RNA sequence: UCGGAGUACAAAAAACCCUCCGAGUGAUUUUAAUCUAGACAAACCAGUCAAAAUAACCAUAACAUCACUUAUUGAUCCAAAAU
């Protein structure tokens, strides 16, 4: 990660994280299961469902992705017909 | 207001048969490894000794609900050779009539593979069905 | 929020209210460079409007 | 047009589905019967 | 329901015989909506329910189809209690 | 004895394929599978060979 | 570490050595019979019944009822043996049994069952339905005398009320006919009790028809303390139990506290406790007959609630406990995207300040 | 050398919930490779011989008799070869349900 | 690289160029779905179960089965597929 760029001196971001991850405004990150497109004929239906299902990331990976991504991707986003707009926020978090 | 309008919205129904009749009672799902499966509210149990024939309807706790036995004088004095296929059929008819009197209409029967292919108990099941008692106890709502 | 603006006087219903008027009354903020295409209407407080 | 073509093809292929499954079942039965008859003939000629 | 003059008499009678489970003792038919948090959507649902009731009570082509899974038990118990009911002795 | 990986498609007109392991010395593959597009018991026939 | 068993082990009796000289059972049915015979014994280890409610195991039930009929066992056995021998001597019955074409007079079978062993079956089914668990709370009786209750649906339609039957309020709207055998020298009391349906008190039950001082069989000429009230179960909570209890009494009992008025449409007065009733009339009354049936809600209950009782119809529903969910974590690990939907208050988008 | 492939991590086959533990539906009570604990009341059996509670309640462990399925040939043969006084005993895991099925609440007084 | 047994005797885990078995697949038809509570295990990636509800067959089961059944298998990216 480039903490200080050469042209503008800002902090760059890695494109792999934005290509294979999605950040919700609540701080959670969204990702796909590894191996969900490899050798589907060799796997059970339940295993295939688990592979196809979306999963979250814990605190360590979330902090790593936050460090590796710029604050532009942490903004509040109001897309038209956004499927994840309902998941953007958090409710009933007794902490 | 009217003295009779008091409701106490938390109504308690003390009848033990209530949930079984509504088919929302807790069936005893489970074992799977041993036989027979104990997932029922009422079960038919046919005991064929070398002398007498006794058909029980048992609840999941093991108590006897209604029974029809060749040892009973009513069937003994009216029926000859209480071990026959006709004896099994008569016991089944009497048990079906008694179940109709008792208000029970659904029960499970789980015979052995060599018992389901017999002549006496095949006709016993036929008589039980013709008497109004139907097997295959209904599926539990929200099982 | 629209009701809050109107009753605090930031925007006036007597005149036609546009996105310009909302921006002037500080009811909404629009950033065109962030691919924003304007203001949409939701029904969060439609019961007391 | 694509939706209507898809629906038409689905209906046309489903209209012959009982016939296709019956034909497949009869073909499998014929193959099994032929194999059994061949084995029976071989056993009968070898037993004598 | 009996004072509702915007519907036909046969439709009113069909409503009274079909939806008698939700009719108060005073004859006031009552509909309830709970789904949405907005009273506007709740009234939309109530009016849609009323429209469906009016349509099903006004259409004479209704065959009154019923399910089987939840009614097999009722049919079996009705037949079995009728078997005992078949006793025919004069009384009273 | 080497197996064969064969991709079989539905005969219900709808496009629906699935892969199955088969024996090389067997005939053309034809089974009765379940199609979720039409939600029915559908005859599936062999069309393609993917992997040996 | 080894510990000593707290009692005899199950298979410690048979000898391990010389197994070939020990007889075996070759029948799965025989093994099943032996296993079920052993499973009913009170073992010293933690068994299934103790954890799943054998209902306190043995219970010394207080018997409040008439003495059993004293029958000469020797002569009864002799007559039964003679009847069996006479039936066995017939050749046509043997031919029918061999040819599998034989019928039974079910009416006579039912009559004999009621005469000899019907009381015990009725008592055990009343145990199973919990009549004594709510009427006396500690006491079971044997319904020695029969009790045939029948509702009239019309001119030619009669619905019997057997032990555990299902009779609808439409059939039970009118007063039923009760028949039992008794000489013209005794007095009886009939009490119809609703065990379930009291709105306020769970430990209390309703009275529907209480008639006392019945001379012999004639129930109509006996004075009715409480007039008949058609059953009124709730729409939601269904299958209430209604029990006709028949008591035999010696003295001419008169009571002014349990007397009910002719209208008797007040549920406050229609609140009963059979325990206290039998405590009050324990000296003379002794229960001898019992006939209970189930009753659910139908269209006729609304009329009873509205016209007779002058109340609105209460409607119930079988609500289920909410599903259990664990504490929501700040960072769920490997949980599906729908994890946030399990704790959503409502399916409505909420804009806080926008 | 001559001994290869002997390294393999443990599969954590053991007992999860003990007697008196309050569990909910779907909780895995125990996992095993061979049939050590048999499911009893309100305990299912997964295809990998794991035991999971079907109802919410208290876990119990009981010694009970063993009546095998008549279709299981090996167990049937063992049963027929058992002597006249021998009865098989096994350890079963049960769940005693604590939460009632439901309550009759008033909806509307019509 | 993966699985089984002892070391590691009784919840779990536990190493060596420690002592032995194996696995890199075969045969058959019951061709074995979707969705979702709650749990096992685990640094992470991965692996496991699974109640209720829906589509097609008894109008009563479907976990594909067997070979000690446990291992019989490989992540991104990229290439060929064409849904
Ligand atoms: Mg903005
Ligand atoms: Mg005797
Ligand atoms: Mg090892
Ligand atoms: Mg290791
Ligand atoms: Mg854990
Ligand atoms: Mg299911």
């Amino acid at each position: 990660v480039t903490y200080f760029s050469s042209r503008k001196g800002k902090r760059k971001t890695v494109k792999a994280v934005i290509y294979r991850f999605l950040r919700l405004h609540s701080g959670l990150w969204l990702r796909r299961k590894a191996g969900y497109k490899k050798k589907l004929w060799k796997k059970t239906a339940a295993r295939k469902r688990r592979l196809r299902e979306f999963v979250f990331c814990n605190k360590t990976q979330s902090k790593l992705l936050d460090k590796m991504t710029t604050s532009f991707w942490k903004r509040r986003n109001w897309y038209a017909d956004d499927p994840y707009q309902k998941y953007q926020d958090r409710t009933n978090l007794k902490v | 207001p009217v003295e009779n309008e008091a409701v106490a919205p938390e109504f308690t129904n003390r009848n033990p048969r209530n949930l079984e009749l509504l088919a929302v009672a807790r069936k005893e799902r489970g074992w799977g490894t041993v036989w027979p499966s104990r997932e029922f509210w009422h079960r038919l149990r046919v005991i064929r000794t070398q002398h007498h024939i006794e058909a029980l309807v048992e609840h999941r706790n093991g108590q006897v609900v209604v029974s029809a036995s060749t040892r009973e004088w009513a069937i003994k004095k009216h029926l000859y050779s209480t071990r026959n296929v006709v004896a099994c059929e008569s016991v089944g008819r009497v048990l079906a009539e008694r179940c109709l009197e008792a208000g029970i209409n659904f029960m499970v029967y789980h015979p052995t593979p060599w018992e389901a292919a017999s002549d006496s108990i095949k006709r016993l099941q036929h008589a039980m069905t013709e008497g109004g008692v139907v097997l295959r106890e209904p599926r539990r709502i929200y099982e | 929020r629209l009701q809050y603006l109107i009753d605090l006087g930031r925007v006036d219903p007597t005149q036609p209210i546009d996105l310009t008027q909302l921006v002037n009354g500080r009811g909404v903020t629009i950033q065109p460079s962030k691919r924003d295409y304007g203001v949409q209407l939701v029904e969060e407080g439609a019961d007391t409007f | 047009q694509k939706r209507q073509a898809r629906e038409q093809l689905i209906e046309e292929c489903m209209a012959k589905m009982p016939q296709m499954i019956e034909n497949w079942r009869q073909q499998q039965q014929e193959r099994r019967e032929k194999e059994q008859a061949d084995k029976d003939r071989r056993a009968r000629l070898q037993a004598e | 329901l009996a004072s509702a003059d915007w519907i036909a008499e046969p439709v009113r009678l069909k409503l009274a015989v079909k939806h008698k489970n939700r009719i108060n003792r005073s004859g006031e038919l009552i509909l309830t909506s709970e789904c949405s948090r907005y009273q506007f959507r709740n009234l939309a649902d109530c009016l849609q329910k009323l429209r469906d009731m009016i349509a099903e009570a006004s259409q004479p082509a209704k065959e009154p189809s019923r399910e089987d899974a939840e009614l097999r038990r009722s049919r079996i118990e009705n037949m079995n209690r009728e078997r005992l009911r078949k006793k025919r002795i004069s009384s009273a | 004895s080497k197996t064969i990986l064969v991709k079989m498609m539905s005969q219900a007109g709808t496009g629906f394929s699935f892969n199955t392991k088969r024996s090389r010395l067997r005939e053309k593959l034809t089974l009765l599978h379940y199609d979720p597009v039409v939600k029915k018991k559908v005859l599936f026939v062999e069309q393609k060979k993917i992997r040996s | 570490r080894r510990a000593a068993p707290l009692g005899p082990m199950p298979n410690e009796d048979i000898d391990v050595s010389d197994l070939e000289r020990l007889k075996k059972y070759r029948s799965f049915d025989r093994y099943r019979r032996r296993a079920e015979q052993e499973a009913r014994k009170p073992h010293w280890w933690r068994t299934y019944r103790e954890h799943f409610g054998e209902e306190s195991g043995p219970k010394d039930r207080v018997d409040i009822g008439l003495p059993p009929p004293k029958v000469s066992r020797t002569q009864q056995l002799l007559e039964r043996k003679q009847a069996l021998r006479e039936l066995r001597a017939n050749v046509e019955e043997e031919r029918a049994a061999r040819l599998q074409t034989a019928r039974i007079p079910l009416e006579a079978v039912r009559a004999e069952w009621e005469r000899t062993c019907g009381p015990y079956h009725k008592q055990r089914l009343a145990e199973y339905c919990g009549l004594y668990r709510d009427l006396f709370h500690g006491a079971t009786f044997v319904p020695r005398v029969p009790l045939h209750v029948a509702y009239a649906v019309g001119e030619d339609d009669l619905m019997p009320v057997y032990h555990g039957n299902e009779v609808t309020p439409t059939e039970a709207a009118q007063a039923p006919e009760v028949t039992y055998e008794a000489d013209e020298g005794s007095l009886w009391t009939l009490l119809l009790t609703n065990l379930d349906g009291h709105l306020l008190e769970p430990d209390a039950e309703y009275v529907h028809w209480l008639v006392t001082n019945i001379p012999g069989n004639r129930v109509t000429e006996g004075q009715e303390t409480c007039p008949y009230l058609p059953p009124f179960p709730a729409r939601g909570s269904g299958f209430h139990r209604f029990a006709f209890l028949l008591f035999k009494q010696d003295k001419r009992i008169d009571f002014s506290g349990d007397t009910r008025p002719s209208p008797c449409y007040q549920l406050a007065q229609r609140t009963f406790h059979t325990f206290d009733f039998y405590k009050k009339h324990q000296d003379a009354m002794t229960p001898a007959g019992l006939a209970f049936f189930q009753c659910r809600w139908d269209d006729s209950v609304t009329r009873v609630f509205h016209q007779l009782l002058d109340m609105r119809e209460p409607v119930f529903e079988f609500v289920r406990p909410p599903p259990y969910h664990p504490k929501q974590k700040r960072f769920p690990h490997r949980q599906p995207l729908r994890y946030l939907d399990r704790y959503r208050d409502s399916h409505e988008p909420t804009y806080g300040i926008y | 050398s001559k001994n290869l492939g002997g390294k393999s991590p443990g599969k954590r086959f053991g007992i999860k919930k003990m007697e008196g533990h309050y569990v909910h539906a779907g909780n895995i009570l125990a996992t095993q490779r061979h049939f050590r604990w048999h499911p009893g009341a309100h305990v299912g059996l997964g295809k990998n011989k794991c035991l999971y509670a079907l109802e919410e309640g208290v876990v119990r462990y009981t010694k009970e008799v063993y009546v095998p399925n008549p279709s299981n040939s090996e167990a049937v043969d063992l049963v027929t070869r058992l002597p006249q006084g021998a009865v098989l005993y096994k350890t079963f895991v049960h769940v005693v349900p604590a939460k009632p099925e439901g309550t009759f609440k008033l909806v509307a007084m019509l």
